[PDB]
């Protein structure tokens, strides 16, 4: 008896809890409004302004307007999501070492990976089902081989070569520097150059589109999967917005609204995305592109954490650091240790004690105010409804 | 229909843990107070818990204790042929 | 269903509670007025046996002389079994009785027999026993899956028989 | 396992891995809210009709 | 972090003692099946004692 | 706008008690709204 | 009052479910949500008065379920949701579909 | 369209109907609630056969409210049609955007651009109705619609069909 | 709340004036005296509930 | 029931050691009478020590073990009260057992 | 609008008590007004005066 309401939909209980990603494509299905401008209310200060970050088709925390979508009042409507629009791939925060890690795993121009069934250790790697240390091994068995191998000796004749359809160049080898993932190739010797590896900043495009060209048999080798968890969506094209419900504001009067951090990180994400933008389309010089990328990145990277080593702490106005979705729950007061194990209740009291020789050994004295206080739903059947008449 | 194991195979303890009672005395008092037909001849009582108590000494419950094996399959026993400890 | 895309909740192929597979039954209006009003005076024997256990008049009901006596002893039928309570099974029984082709049990059984001879799909067949065409191509293009299917020569004859199967009222 | 100490990593490798989680242990039922089981809750009591008719 | 560890751990109708995943950690509680608060100390009278006070 | 269903008496006359999360009509004493 | 974690602990030793259950949910925070049979999210827009259920994003009308959970799990859902994971709730008998 | 189908539903006793006679309020309970209903699964609920047929499952009693669940399967005959359908059906209605035709309990509209120009409107006309050179068609005339499009809410199915192409109307 | 006989049910009896009442012998199990020790009360709200808390 | 045998094994040792029939007739001197009371008691009490299934013994362990693990902090340092024997006892060896430490602070070794 | 249900009567005119009045639970002790612009309303709860 939850909701004050009637609904014709079967209650059932949950059984499984099937983890995954987004794909872009469910991020767009999904949402219901594409956020665009860095605004939430209205020029007039009495309404939200609509496509901003507070679009009433998101829906409303207030007790007298209902939502736009559904037509419910604040205790019945859940929220519904918004997207942001991305000008380039961004790296998600969450990511990088797993991203970095399976690069150096798979050849930076055929897409594959540098091994096949031929080798025993593949087949051994191959054996063992625990995913995690699958992966372990395959990484710390191919992070050392730094050219593709064209052809490979038979198994059952090492003189003979068959050709595996590599490509035979040469993959750098990868550092991380900040939120920057930066490549070194080492020429070959042969070539009478010098042992000097050139460096480069990898671009996050290459990359994805590296991730993009890898196969089924490679999906399930490395540890991934197909319908929930494929790498490419590691890298961020498209950002959920979360309804008001997740990010509530508190109004003191009718025109004191303190809005919560989380909606101020993301009017500072969309602002520095139209500013890319508008760079972008202007034909502006690289240096300005490519500083403006790293500044969408780090607004990105310190929204989800804002706890990254090795980087400054995105502070607030007041020179506070911004509370990000990680702080709300890894704390002992975040939600999982904090509102979902344990919680306050209703129905309970506390107070002092004393001793009462008189009373039973399971016997309690409780105050009259407090026995006043609390309750008990009795139901009126035959045997009671004299007392409980004259109870009422 | 599988799972169920025929009443001859049955290898499970034939008493009644303290779980199994306080969960049926529990089920009982509460349709005693949502008005359902008593089984017993109640004698100036007028506590659900009470009479629960009291269809239990006689054995009167109509229920039925369905008891789950690790591997899926289950077990039927009614609640007249368990026997409790007083 | 142009294309005869019944989908998967209503397959040629059912799978009934005994889980062997069975034939698709589809019923014109004829037929499932027969057969609704059949379990009704069942129910209502059923429910007067029982009546008689706690403590000829029903052979005028199924016979009608005429179709407003055929409305009259439903409308009787309706309060002393249904209650009253559901309008729209009112309806889907005035609907049957205003529009049935036929009202006589041998002349539907003759009717089915016409239609399901020849071996169709049970959707055209108990389309065809809810529609009456008067030219093989009229049915033909009302019904696209009968395109292709049947010859018109055949389709026209079971149009012509059907029309003279109809009771005159 | 993310109850304590690994939360955001543990739900991140979970994530990322495709995790199938089965909703049987204590905490899995303490977090949406239903009834484990434990002790009481370790059975189902059902009805029966051969005795219910037999009164 | 001791309570945090076993508080998976439950004595099925089997009498086996597993977990949540069904893995077996004891193939019987106690090694006897018995309850924590129905045992007290008791003397074995067969294993003390010399040969002569044994035989009379 | 929140009116009482069995009033029907306009402009509703209506209380809040804070101290249960309640919206009661004054009249009646039906609780409109909670928490 | 704080019902902590030790007094949780506790009541799982004595081996009260029922308690447990009540304390948790009917006595602080228990929520209604409608969610999606096919995807397993909570993304399904219904209208009460006209009983009118849909989702968008897989075009669903007919596999829709109603769940009783706490409030703070649907929150920690729609965090979770909010960087890119998906916590897909599934029911017993939808292995069928 | 009329079909036969197996069905199963989750009724629900009440703790005060627990007694010798749990069967007859359950058959009660399923009559009351299943015969005439409509369901976007299987369209709506028509009849039911075999009543004293009825199959029955053993009682589950919920820990929450002490009302036993019961599991009930049975065999009914439901209507539904499918995309591209053609029904004849009886005119309810009359107006300028085109007409409504009922076809067994469901409700068809057809807009005025879905039927060919030879058909005029005309209001004058008691009742006002539809006018060609062979088919007129107006309040109980029987019409043949080919039904396009169905909307499904809890309670009832909407749909949309049109007589744009030859053979259609009066027949 | 340490271990298992720190959480226990009991009868209630109502009284004037603002303390709780024990039995002299219970504060032993609960590792409380009366120099201004609080403890906490909670109210079950069914008879599963009611029926839980007086036989377990 | 090789089981069942090897769990009541030892219970049997002392039934048989207690029950030896010149213990009867010259100890105790029971009647027939109380012979079968003794009987049908011992086995009607024993019958209900089993453990009831649903138990969650996990987290009674876990109390069991780690209550006294709250008060051993205070007679730890005993042990401080002899300087040559400066071995890790208490609260820091219990810290070491359940953390597997690899580097203990005093390690040791007997040989008989 | 958004009146408390405590009693405003022991207020005196200058909207602050005087000495010397048993206060009790819920009561007011000072009374503070604040004027709000036209533009502002609170999703229809404010009227005309």
């Amino acid at each position: 008896m939850v909701g004050q309401q009637y609904s014709s939909a079967p209650l059932r209980t949950v059984k499984e809890v099937q983890f995954g990603l987004f794909s872009p494509e469910e991020v767009r299905a999904i949402s219901v409004a594409k956020i665009r401008f860095p605004e939430t209310m209205d020029e007039t200060q009495t309404r939200a302004k609509i496509g901003g970050l507070n679009d009433p088709r998101l829906g409303s925390i207030d007790r007298n307007l209902k939502c736009q979508t559904c037509q419910e009042g604040m205790n019945e409507c859940p929220g519904h999501f918004g997207h942001i629009d991305l000008a380039k791939p961004v790296f998600h925060v969450g990511f990088i070492a797993k991203i970095k890690k399976v690069c150096e795993c798979v050849c930076m121009h055929c897409g594959k990976l540098l091994l096949d069934e031929h080798n025993e250790l593949m087949r051994q790697a191959l054996a063992i089902k625990d995913s995690k240390k699958r992966f372990a091994a395959i990484w710390t068995l191919c992070k050392t081989k730094m050219v593709c191998e064209t052809d490979v000796p038979s198994e059952d004749d090492p003189t003979q070569l068959v050709s595996r359809g590599g490509c035979g160049n040469t993959q750098p080898t990868i550092r991380k520097d900040g939120l920057k993932l930066v490549g070194s190739w080492k020429k070959d010797r042969a070539t009478g150059d010098a042992d000097e590896p050139e460096l480069r900043v990898l671009s996050t495009e290459e990359i994805l589109n590296i991730f993009k060209h890898i196969s089924v048999k490679d999906f399930t080798s490395l540890g991934f999967n197909e319908v929930f968890s494929r790498p490419e969506w590691m890298i961020l094209t498209c950002l959920p917005v979360p309804p008001p419900p997740v990010r509530p504001s508190i109004s003191f009067n009718e025109s004191q609204r303190g809005e919560d951090d989380l909606t101020f990180k993301l009017a500072d994400i969309l602002k520095a995305n139209i500013s890319l933008e508008t760079l972008e389309h202007n034909g502006a010089p690289h240096h300005a592109i490519e500083e403006a990328e790293s500044l969408l990145q780090f607004h990105v990277a310190t929204y989800m954490d804002n706890d990254i080593a090795g980087q400054p702490q995105a502070l607030q106005k007041s020179g506070r650091p911004v509370k990000s979705i990680r702080a709300r729950l890894k704390g002992k007061e975040g939600r999982i240790r904090g509102n979902l194990m344990g919680k306050r209740v209703d129905f309970s009291a506390r107070t002092v004690i004393s001793g009462d020789p008189n009373l039973e050994l399971d016997q309690v004295g409780v105050p009259k105010s407090i026995a006043k206080t609390l309750t008990y739903p009795e139901v009126v059947t035959p045997y009671n409804i004299d007392r409980l008449t004259q109870l009422v | 229909k599988e799972k169920a194991i025929p009443k001859d195979q049955r290898a499970t303890t034939p008493y009644m843990t303290k779980y199994e009672r306080a969960r049926i005395l529990g089920t009982r008092a509460l349709q005693i107070s949502m008005n359902a037909p008593v089984f017993v001849d109640l004698e100036g009582e007028t506590d659900p818990l009470r009479i629960a108590m009291k269809e239990l000494a006689e054995k009167k419950i109509p229920l039925v204790i369905r008891r789950y094996l690790p591997d899926g399959s289950f077990e039927d026993w009614s609640v007249e042929e368990l026997i409790v400890d007083l | 269903a142009a294309t005869l895309q019944l989908g998967q909740e209503f397959q040629l192929k059912q799978i009934n509670h005994q889980g062997e597979e069975e034939e698709l039954i589809a019923l014109n209006l004829s037929e499932a007025r027969l057969v609704i009003k059949e379990a009704l005076v069942e129910r209502r024997r059923a429910f007067k046996r029982s009546q008689k256990k706690h403590k000829a008049d029903d052979d005028d009901f199924m016979h009608s002389e005429t179709r407003e006596k055929e409305l009259e002893s439903i409308d009787v039928l309706l309060e002393q079994t249904t209650g009253g309570n559901n309008k729209d099974l009112k309806n889907t029984m005035q609907y049957l009785t205003n529009f049935s082709r036929f009202r006589d049990q041998e002349t539907v059984g003759a009717v089915i027999q016409l239609l399901k001879s020849t071996g169709l799909h049970p959707f055209e067949v108990a389309q065809l026993g809810s529609l009456a065409c008067d030219t093989a191509d009229e049915a033909k293009t009302l019904i696209p899956s009968l395109n292709n299917k049947i010859s018109d020569d055949e389709l026209e004859r079971i149009l012509k028989e059907l029309s003279n199967l109809e009771t005159l009222y | 396992r993310c109850s304590f100490e690994e939360t955001v990593e543990i739900l991140f490798e979970a994530g990322a891995s495709a995790e199938l989680d089965d909703c049987r242990g204590v905490s899995e039922n303490v977090i949406l809210g239903q009834m484990a089981p434990i002790g009481t809750g370790a059975f189902d009591v059902m009805i029966d009709e051969e005795s219910l008719v037999k009164y | 972090r001791l309570v945090k560890a076993l508080e998976d751990i439950m004595v099925h109708y089997d009498n086996t003692t597993r977990n949540s995943l069904g893995n077996v950690i004891q193939f019987i509680y106690g090694e006897d099946g018995m309850d924590a608060a129905h045992i007290e100390k008791q003397s074995l009278d067969t294993i003390g004692g010399s040969d002569a006070a044994f035989e009379k | 706008v929140l009116t009482c269903p069995e009033c029907k008496v306009y402009p509703p006359k209506i209380v809040e008690r804070f101290s249960e999360g309640d919206v009661v009509c004054a009249l009646c004493g039906l609780v409109l709204s909670d928490k | 009052l704080r019902f902590g974690e030790m007094e949780r602990d506790c009541m799982i030793a004595h081996g009260a479910a029922s308690f447990l259950k009540e304390r948790l949910m009917e006595a602080s925070d228990a929520f209604r949500v409608h969610i999606c049979g096919i995807c397993g999210l909570m993304t399904v827009i219904a209208k009460l008065n006209h009983n009118q259920f849909e989702c968008k994003g897989c075009d669903n009308k007919i596999d829709i379920y109603q769940i009783h959970i706490p409030y703070a799990a649907k929150l920690l859902f729609q965090e979770l949701m909010a960087m890119n994971i998906t916590p897909r709730l599934y029911t017993d008998r939808s292995r069928d579909f | 369209m009329f079909f036969i189908k197996d069905l199963s539903l989750n009724i629900t006793l009440h703790p005060s109907f627990f007694g010798p006679r749990m069967k007859q309020y359950l058959k009660t309970k399923l009559l009351e609630e299943v015969e005439g209903s409509c369901t976007g699964k299987f369209g709506y609920i028509l009849c039911v056969l075999d009543y004293d047929n009825i199959d029955i499952q053993r009682g589950r009693i919920l820990p929450t409210d002490g009302s036993a669940e019961f599991n009930v399967k049975y065999r009914a005959v439901v209507f539904k049609p499918f995309k591209g359908e053609v029904v004849d059906g009886t005119v309810v209605s009359c107006s300028q955007h085109g007409f409504e035709v009922q076809v067994g309990p469901m409700k068809v509209f057809v807009t005025k651009h879905l039927m060919p120009q030879d058909l005029t409107f005309n209001a004058g006309s008691n009742p006002p109705s539809y006018q060609s050179s062979e088919d007129v068609i107006t309040i109980k005339s029987r019409i043949r619609v080919k039904i396009e499009g169905c909307i499904s809410q809890v309670s009832s199915i909407h749909a949309i069909g049109s007589i744009k192409e030859d053979y259609l109307g009066a027949i | 709340s340490l271990h298992k006989m720190s959480m226990m049910a009991h009868r209630v009896k109502v009284i004037p004036y603002s303390t709780f009442r024990l039995n002299l012998s219970v504060t032993s199990p609960y590792n409380a005296d009366f120099d201004g020790d609080e403890m906490n009360l909670h109210v079950p709200q069914s008879e599963e509930t009611r029926a839980e808390l007086s036989q377990l | 029931q090789n089981a069942q045998r090897d769990a009541v094994t030892l219970f049997c040792c002392l039934l048989r050691s207690r029950l030896a029939t010149r213990r009867v007739l010259q100890e105790y001197r029971l009647t027939k009478q109380a012979f079968d009371w003794v009987l049908s008691n011992i086995e009607a009490q024993f019958l209900r020590s089993v453990v009831h299934p649903g138990e969650m013994v996990g987290v009674l362990a876990a109390q069991s073990i780690g209550e006294p693990a709250t008060q051993m902090t205070l007679n730890t340092f005993h042990f401080a009260g002899v300087a040559s024997k400066k071995v890790t006892s208490g609260v820091p060896r219990l810290k070491e057992i359940l953390n597997v430490a690899k580097n203990m602070k005093t390690p040791s070794l007997t040989v008989y | 609008l958004r009146m408390k249900h405590g009693t405003y009567d022991k207020l005196d005119d200058d909207g602050l008590i005087a000495p010397g009045v048993r206060v009790s639970g819920e009561d007011v002790i000072i009374g503070k007004t604040t004027p709000i612009s036209p533009d502002e309303e609170e999703l229809g709860q404010r009227t005309a005066y």
